[PDB]
C-alpha cells in the first residue's frame, strides 16, 4: 500500500546518502 | 486565511517521515557547503596574505 | 462500514430512541437526517478516507490524557505523544 | 453487534433516589454476546 | 533484541532531579568509546620496537591522513577521561552514592585499571617521560618484601627497562580498556538493582521518570559539551596539558631534571614525596587511592546526602581545595617551604576523610536530635 | 547556645525550604524501611507528598515561599516511635543469636 | 614540530562555529521535552 | 548457576555434542598463546619474522606457546568442521538464531585465523595477504578502491602488516562475545538430541553428567593438540612460511592452509574471477540456507538412510576437494575439481532436499 511510496522515499535517502556520503 | 513560515514548513517537509528525512539529507548537502565555503572565507581573511594559496603565485610557473 | 450501518438501524428501534434522535438533531443539524442519507454517507467511505481523516486527526496530534487509579505504569506524556507517529 | 453495552464489565448507592428502582421485580435473565457484554436483568 | 535494551535504558526508571552532576557516568562512557576508537586506529600505525616506537608515533603525526588529530585525541580524551572521573567520584561522595556498596567498590577497582592503563599508554611513544614513568612505577613494587625486586623484573622481562618492557606494555595497553569495559557494564548492572541515587540523598520511587527521552537528550546535551571541551584542547592548545619532555626520545643514562607526573597523577606523587621513607610513601600512596573503599564504613550521618549538611559541606569543599594544593605541590620542586606545604596537605588528606568528615556526621546528628 | 545553634543549623541544613521534616530526610537502611512501611495510612501518605513536592522543587532547583519553609518549633519526629521499636526487635533478636 | 599547525586552527574555528550553533539548538531540545515537567503542577487530596 | 549447573540438558546427547565446549576451549587456548606470543612480537615488515624466531630460540618456552598457538588454530578449525558436520546431520540448524550467529563465527575465526598467518611474515604470509585481500577486487566500480583502502597503500606493505596486528589481536575477543551471544540463543531451547526428537521427558543436570564428560573431551582435545605440538609441530603447517616474505617472488608450489583447502580448490575450478569469488562466498554462505532447504519431516537424519548417505557424499566431497586444493592445476585434477566443486553445491541444494521429500514419501506423509 503506502509502502511504495515510502519505500520509494526509503529508496531516495539510501540513493542520496550514498551518493553524497560516498 | 494565510499561514505562517514554520506552518508551511510542517506541511510540506516534516509532517511525512519520508519528506523529513529527504529535507535532511538536502539540507545537509546544501549546509556541508556554504558552511565550509563561508568558514574557509573567515579563516583565510583572518589570515590574509600568510598563507600558501596567498603567495603561491609569485613562485609558481610549474 | 457494515458496523455502522448496523449500529444506526439498531440503535432507532423503539419509540424513545427515534423521539431522542428527533429533538437532538434539530438542535445538532438544524434537521432530522434520514437513513438514506447516512447510507450514502457511510457508502461513500472507502480506505483511502479512512486513512485521510484518520491522518487529519490523529497523526501527529496532541492528546489529553486523563488516568485514575493504580497508574505508576501511565506512560509519561512525551512518550504518549511520540506514539502519535 | 455494533452497541456497547450500557455498562462495560470488569473484574454505589448513597441516597434514597438513587436507590429507587434497585428492587428486583421480575424472574432473572442472563445473557451472553459474541459482540455485546454480558447482562443479566432483573 | 528488544527487552534488556529495552528494560535498561528506554524504560529504565530514574530520578526525576538528578543533576548535571550525574552526566559524568554517560560521559565517562564516551570518554571509554573514544579512547577505545582512537586506540585502535592509533595502534594500525604503531610498532612497539624501541628502535621504532617513537618513529611510529611521529609518522602518525606527519604522514598518516588526519594522524595528528586522532593522536591529539587520544592524548587529550585520557585528560578528559581523569576530569570526569574525578568529577564522578566526587559526586559520590558528596551525595553519599557510595551506599551502592557493589556499584561502588567496582568503580574503585574501575579507577585503578583506569591509571594503570593510562600509565602503560604513556610509556608507548618512549620519550623520557616515558622511560622514567615505566622506571619509577613499576618499581613500586619494589617495596614489596621478599621478592618485590623479583616482581619488578618479571614485569619489565630483564633487569631494567627496555625492549622486552615496552613490546608486553603495548599489548597490555591495548587489551585492558576492553576489560574497563566489561568491569563498567557489571558496574551498571549493580546499580540497575537500586536505581540511582539523587541530590537529595532521598528515595525517588515516588516520582520516577522514564530515561528516555528526558535523560538522554540530558545525556547528549552532555556528551556535546564533553566534545567541545576535547576540541578545544585538541584544535587550540593540543600540548597544554602534556608535558615538553616526552618529546624527546628516552634517554636511559639521563633522567630530565624537572620530571614531573602527568597532571592526573600528581596529587598520589605529592604524598608519595613527602615521605621520607620508601615503604612508608607506597603505602600512602596505595592507601590515598584505596581509601576510597573505606568511605562508607566511615558514613556516620543519618542522612544519606550532604545537600542539608553545612558541615559536612564545608570540610568537603577544604578536601578538594586540599587535593588542589597537592597538585599544585606535586609541580612544585622538593624545595622549602613545598616540602612542609606538601606534609601538612598530605596530612590534611588523610585527617579530613579519617576524622573530620565522620566528626561532622555525628555533630550534625545532634545538632538535629538524632 | 546550643539551642540557639540548633535553630541556626536547622535553617541552614535547609530541608525546611523543600518543605520537609527531618524524619523525611533520613537515609533509608533496612529498620528504616520496616519502620515506614509500619506507619499508618495517614502518616505513610503526607510523607510521600511530603517527598514527592520536595523532589520537583528540586528538580527545578527551586525552594517553597518562606511562609511555607517547615518551621523548627514545628517539626517533629512522626518516625521515631515506629524506627525505636524496629530497632529494638532487631536487637533483642540479635541477642538471642548468641547461643 | 607542528605541521599540523594551521590545519587544527581553521577546523577549530569550525568547531567553534558548529558549536555555536548545535549547543543552543540541542538545548532547546532538552527543555522542549523537559517542559512536560518544569511546568506541571502537584495537587495532594487525601481523604480526611 | 542456571546457565551452567542446573541447565537442563538431554540425557543422551553423544560426543559429537563435545565440539561446542572443544571450540570454547581452543578459543581460550588461542587467546592465552596469543596474548604471550604478543608480549614478544613487534609488527614492523623489518622486524616481524626476526621477533618470531627470537620467540622460537630465546624467550623461555617460547617455542611451545608459539607452536600451541600454531597448532591450536588448526584444532580449532578441525573442531569448527566436527560441529558444523554435527549441526547438519542432526537438523540443529531449525534453531535458526543460534545456526546464524554459528555461521558468522565461522566466517569471523577464518578472517581471524587469515590475519594470523600473515604475522610472521615469511612467503605464505605475504601472498596470503595478498590474495585473500584481493578477493575484495572483485566488487565492480570500488573493488580496487577496497583493497588498497584495507592495505594502506598499493600493495601489501608495512601499513598492511601493522594493522593486521591489531586486527588479529581484537578480533578474537569479538569472537568470544559472539560465541556468549551463540550460546544465549541456544539456552532459550536448550540442546537437541541424536533422534532430533524433544527430550523434554527426559532432561538430567549439566553437571554432574556432562560436566564431566567435557572434562574427558578436553583431555582428549588436548592429548591431539600436544601430540602435534611436542612430536610433529611442523606436520599440519607448510615449509614455505620458514623463508622470509619476498615480494618480487610466489613460490611455485604455494597452496593455502589446509582448512582452507576446500574453498581454493572451489575457487581455482572456474576460470573466470568474479565467479570465482562468487563461489567461494557462496560455498560458505550457503549454510545459511540450509534451514530454507529442509523438507523432511524429521529433523534428525539418525532415522533417514537416504539422507545419510548423501552426508557422507558431501563429507567425500570436501576430502575430495581437500586433496585437489593441494595439487598442481593440471589434468586430471582439474576436471576432478570442477566435479567435485559441482556436486558440492548440488547435494547442498538439489540432492539432499529432493532425498528428503523422497524419504516423507516412503513414510506417507
Ligand atoms: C569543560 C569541563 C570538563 C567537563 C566536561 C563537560 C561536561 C559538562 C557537565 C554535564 C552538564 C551538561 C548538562 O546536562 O547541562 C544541563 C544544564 C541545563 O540546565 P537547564 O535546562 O536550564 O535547567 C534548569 C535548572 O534545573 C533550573 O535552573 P534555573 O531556572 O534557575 O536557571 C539556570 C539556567 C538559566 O539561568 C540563566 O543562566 C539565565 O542556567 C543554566 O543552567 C544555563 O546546563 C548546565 O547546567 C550547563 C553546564 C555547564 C558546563
Ligand atoms: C582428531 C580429532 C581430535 C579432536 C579432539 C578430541 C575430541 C573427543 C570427543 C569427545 C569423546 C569423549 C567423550 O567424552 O565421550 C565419552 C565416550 C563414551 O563412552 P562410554 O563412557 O564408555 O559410554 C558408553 C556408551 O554410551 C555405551 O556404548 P557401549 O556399550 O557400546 O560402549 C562403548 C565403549 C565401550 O565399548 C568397548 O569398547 C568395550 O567404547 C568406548 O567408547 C571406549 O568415551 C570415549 O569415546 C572416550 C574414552 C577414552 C578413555
Ligand atoms: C571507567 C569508569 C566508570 C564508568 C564508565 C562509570 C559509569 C557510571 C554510569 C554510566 C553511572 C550512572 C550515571 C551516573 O550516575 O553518573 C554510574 C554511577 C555510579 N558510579 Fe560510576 N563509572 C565509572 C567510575 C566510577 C568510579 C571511579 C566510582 C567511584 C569510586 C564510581 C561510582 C559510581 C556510583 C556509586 C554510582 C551511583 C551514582 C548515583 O546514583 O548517585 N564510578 N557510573
Ligand atoms: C581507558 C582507555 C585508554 C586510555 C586511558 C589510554 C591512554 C593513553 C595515554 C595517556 C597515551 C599516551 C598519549 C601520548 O602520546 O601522549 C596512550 C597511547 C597509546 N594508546 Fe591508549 N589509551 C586507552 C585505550 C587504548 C586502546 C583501546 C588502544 C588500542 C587498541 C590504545 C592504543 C594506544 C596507542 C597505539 C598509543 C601510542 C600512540 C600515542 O602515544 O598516541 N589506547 N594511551
Ligand atoms: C568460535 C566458534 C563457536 C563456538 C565457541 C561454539 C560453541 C557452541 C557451544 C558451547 C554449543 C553447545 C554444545 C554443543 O552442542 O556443541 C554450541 C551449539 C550449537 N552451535 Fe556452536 N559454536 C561455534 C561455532 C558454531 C558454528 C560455526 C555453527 C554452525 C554454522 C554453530 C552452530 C551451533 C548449533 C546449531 C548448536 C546447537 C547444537 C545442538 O543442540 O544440537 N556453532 N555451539
Ligand atoms: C580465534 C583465535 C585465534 C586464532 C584462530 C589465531 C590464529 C593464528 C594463526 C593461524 C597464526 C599463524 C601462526 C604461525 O604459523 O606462526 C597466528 C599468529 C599470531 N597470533 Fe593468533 N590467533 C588467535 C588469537 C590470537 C590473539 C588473541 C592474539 C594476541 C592478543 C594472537 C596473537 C598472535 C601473534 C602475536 C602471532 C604471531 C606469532 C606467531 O606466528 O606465532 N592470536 N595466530
Ligand atoms: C604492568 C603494570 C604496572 C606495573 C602497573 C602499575 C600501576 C600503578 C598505579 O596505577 C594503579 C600507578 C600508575 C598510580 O598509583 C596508584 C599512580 C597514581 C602513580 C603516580 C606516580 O606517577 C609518576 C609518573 O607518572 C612519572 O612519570 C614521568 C614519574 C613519577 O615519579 C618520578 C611518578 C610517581 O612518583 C608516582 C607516584
Ligand atoms: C582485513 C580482513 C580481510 C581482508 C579478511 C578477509 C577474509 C576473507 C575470508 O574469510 C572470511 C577468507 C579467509 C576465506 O574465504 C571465505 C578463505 C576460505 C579463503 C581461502 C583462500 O586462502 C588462500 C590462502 O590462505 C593462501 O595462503 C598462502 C593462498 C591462496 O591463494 C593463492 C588462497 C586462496 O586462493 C583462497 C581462496
Ligand atoms: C540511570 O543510570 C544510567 C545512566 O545515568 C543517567 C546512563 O547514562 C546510562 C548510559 C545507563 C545505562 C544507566 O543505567
Ligand atoms: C547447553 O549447551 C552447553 C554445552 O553443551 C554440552 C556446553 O558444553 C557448555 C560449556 C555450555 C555453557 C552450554 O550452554
Amino acid at each position: 500500500r503506502n509502502w511504495v511510496p515510502t519505500a520509494q522515499l526509503w529508496g531516495a535517502v539510501g540513493a542520496v546518502g550514498l551518493v553524497s556520503a560516498t | 486565511v494565510a499561514p505562517t513560515l514554520t506552518a508551511r514548513l510542517y506541511s510540506l517537509l516534516f509532517r511525512r517521515t519520508s519528506t523529513f528525512a529527504l529535507t535532511i539529507v538536502v539540507g545537509a548537502l546544501f549546509f556541508e557547503r556554504a558552511f565550509d565555503q563561508g568558514a574557509d572565507a573567515i579563516y583565510e581573511h583572518i589570515n590574509e596574505g600568510k598563507l600558501w594559496k596567498h603567495i603561491k603565485h609569485k613562485y609558481e610557473n610549474k | 462500514k457494515n458496523l455502522l450501518r448496523n449500529a444506526l438501524v439498531s440503535h432507532l428501534d423503539g419509540t424513545t430512541p427515534v423521539c431522542e434522535d428527533i429533538g437532538r438533531s434539530l438542535l445538532t443539524y438544524g434537521r432530522r437526517i434520514p437513513l438514506a442519507e447516512w447510507e450514502s454517507r457511510i457508502a461513500e467511505v472507502d480506505a483511502r478516507v479512512v486513512r485521510e481523516v484518520c491522518s487529519k486527526y490523529f497523526y501527529d496530534q496532541c492528546p489529553a490524557v486523563a488516568g485514575f487509579g493504580p497508574i505508576e505504569q501511565l506512560p509519561d506524556y512525551n512518550r504518549i505523544r511520540s506514539g502519535m507517529f | 453487534a455494533a452497541v456497547p453495552a450500557t455498562s462495560e464489565s470488569p473484574v454505589s448507592v448513597l441516597c434514597r433516589e438513587s436507590l429507587r428502582g434497585q428492587a428486583a421485580g421480575r424472574p432473572l435473565v442472563a445473557s451472553v454476546s459474541l459482540n455485546v457484554p454480558a447482562s443479566v436483568r432483573y | 533484541l528488544m527487552k534488556i535494551v529495552n528494560n535498561a535504558f528506554i524504560d529504565l526508571p530514574a530520578p526525576s532531579n538528578i543533576s548535571s552532576w550525574w552526566n559524568f557516568g554517560s560521559l565517562l562512557g564516551i570518554c571509554l568509546i573514544l579512547q577505545i576508537l582512537t586506540g585502535l586506529f592509533l595502534a594500525m600505525h604503531y610498532t612497539s620496537d624501541t628502535t621504532t616506537a617513537f618513529s611510529s608515533v611521529t609518522h602518525i603525526c606527519r604522514d598518516v591522513n588526519y594522524g595528528w588529530i586522532i593522536r591529539y585525541m587520544h592524548a587529550n580524551g585520557a585528560s578528559m577521561f581523569f576530569i570526569c572521573l574525578y568529577m564522578h567520584v566526587g559526586r559520590g561522595l558528596y551525595y553519599g552514592s557510595y551506599t551502592f556498596l557493589e556499584t561502588w567498590n567496582i568503580g574503585v577497582i574501575l579507577l585503578l585499571t583506569v591509571m594503570a592503563t593510562a600509565f602503560m599508554g604513556y610509556v608507548l611513544p618512549w620519550g623520557q617521560m616515558s622511560f622514567w614513568g615505566a622506571t619509577v612505577i613499576t618499581n613500586l613494587l619494589s617495596a614489596i618484601p621478599y621478592i618485590g625486586t623479583n616482581l619488578v623484573e618479571w614485569i619489565w622481562g630483564g633487569f631494567s627497562v627496555d625492549k622486552a618492557t615496552l613490546t608486553r606494555f603495548f599489548a597490555f595497553h591495548f587489551i585492558l580498556p576492553f576489560i574497563i569495559m566489561a568491569i563498567a557494564m557489571v558496574h551498571l548492572l549493580f546499580l540497575h538493582e537500586t536505581g540511582s541515587n539523587n541530590p537529595t540523598g532521598i528515595s525517588s520511587d515516588v516520582d520516577k521518570i522514564p530515561f528516555h527521552p528526558y535523560y538522554t537528550i540530558k545525556d547528549i546535551l552532555g556528551a556535546l559539551l564533553l566534545i567541545l571541551a576535547l576540541m578545544l584542547l585538541v584544535l587550540f592548545a593540543p600540548d597544554l596539558l602534556g608535558d615538553p619532555d616526552n618529546y624527546t626520545p628516552a634517554n636511559p643514562l639521563n633522567t630530565p631534571p624537572h620530571i614531573k607526573p602527568e597532571w592526573y597523577f600528581l596529587f598520589a606523587y605529592a604524598i608519595l614525596r613527602s615521605i621520607p621513607n620508601k615503604l612508608g610513601g607506597v603505602l600512602a600512596l596505595a592507601f590515598s587511592i584505596l581509601i576510597l573503599a573505606l568511605i562508607p564504613l566511615l558514613h556516620t550521618s543519618k542522612q544519606r546526602s550532604m545537600m542539608f549538611r553545612p558541615l559536612s559541606q564545608c570540610l568537603f569543599w577544604a578536601l578538594v581545595a586540599d587535593l588542589l594544593t597537592l597538585t599544585w605541590i606535586g609541580g612544585q620542586p622538593v624545595e622549602h617551604p613545598y616540602i612542609t606545604i606538601g606534609q601538612l596537605a598530605s596530612v590534611l588528606y588523610f585527617l579530613l576523610i579519617l576524622v573530620l568528615m565522620p566528626t561532622a556526621g555525628t555533630i550534625e546528628n545532634k545538632l538535629l536530635k538524632w | 547556645w546550643l539551642e540557639g545553634i540548633r535553630k541556626w543549623y536547622y535553617n541552614a541544613a535547609g530541608f525546611n525550604k523543600l518543605g520537609l521534616m527531618r524524619d523525611d530526610t533520613i537515609h533509608e537502611n533496612d529498620d528504616v524501611k520496616e519502620a515506614i512501611r509500619r506507619l499508618p495510612e495517614n502518616l505513610y501518605d503526607d510523607r510521600v507528598f511530603r517527598i514527592k513536592r520536595a523532589l520537583d522543587l528540586s528538580m527545578r532547583q527551586q525552594i517553597l515561599p518562606k511562609e511555607q519553609w517547615t518551621k523548627y518549633e514545628e517539626d517533629k519526629s512522626y518516625l521515631e516511635p515506629y524506627l525505636k521499636e524496629v530497632i529494638r526487635e532487631r536487637k533483642e533478636r540479635e541477642e538471642w543469636a548468641k547461643k | 614540530a607542528e605541521p599540523e599547525h594551521d590545519h587544527r586552527k581553521r577546523m577549530g574555528l569550525k568547531m567553534l562555529l558548529m558549536m555555536g550553533l548545535l549547543l543552543p539548538l540541542v538545548y532547546a531540545m532538552k527543555r522542549h521535552k523537559w517542559s512536560v515537567l518544569k511546568s506541571r503542577k502537584l495537587a495532594y487530596r487525601p481523604p480526611k
